[PDB]
């Protein structure tokens, strides 16, 4: 009864973490992503001033 | 010179959908 | 007085869970706008080194 | 040729501040 | 018992939130610097095409 | 002109590497 609620709450705050992990995780690819591009870019923009 | 990052925008077009796939569902 | 209890764990939860969303929305949203700027800059650039 | 991105650089800053709101409240 | 099992529960939910409101302010930070670059990098694409 | 946003690149780099202290531990 409190026990099957007590598991509810526990089986969402799993859940919770879960999807926030996975979040990160993609948040992360996609930084690495955009300082990749930004590099690429300062590194052209200045070859071609040069 | 020519640059390259084509890469990077598919890789953060992809992100921007799939995170879809990270929400936590209220139902 | 447990009920309470109960439902003051799980009213944090619903709060945890739409606070996360909306910021992963924006998020979203965000990533779009640096992929279309890295787009945009890509094009001029090459276009303007041609 | 001249390149055009400050509406995106507009909605980057707006939403580096109005994540402000998705922040939880600890009180 | 059941105290303890709701502030096992509580705990988590201070941990959840604590761990989100970080990763935010780092994410808040990250989009500054990319609003930064790109902003730069518009300014000298345009000043060298001009 | 040249561009300098080195500062910017390392700062993204950085907060890539450093968001693995914002995951929630399961364990």
């Amino acid at each position: 009864g409190i026990g099957v609620t007590q598991n509810v709450l526990y089986e969402n705050q799993k859940l919770i973490a879960n999807q926030f992990n996975s979040a990160i995780g993609k948040i992360q690819d996609s930084l690495s992503s955009t300082a990749s591009a930004l590099g690429k870019l300062q590194d052209v923009v200045n070859q071609n001033a040069q | 010179s020519v640059v390259n990052i084509q890469k990077e925008i598919d890789r953060l077009n992809e992100v921007a959908k799939n995170l879809n796939e990270s929400l936590i569902d209220l139902q």
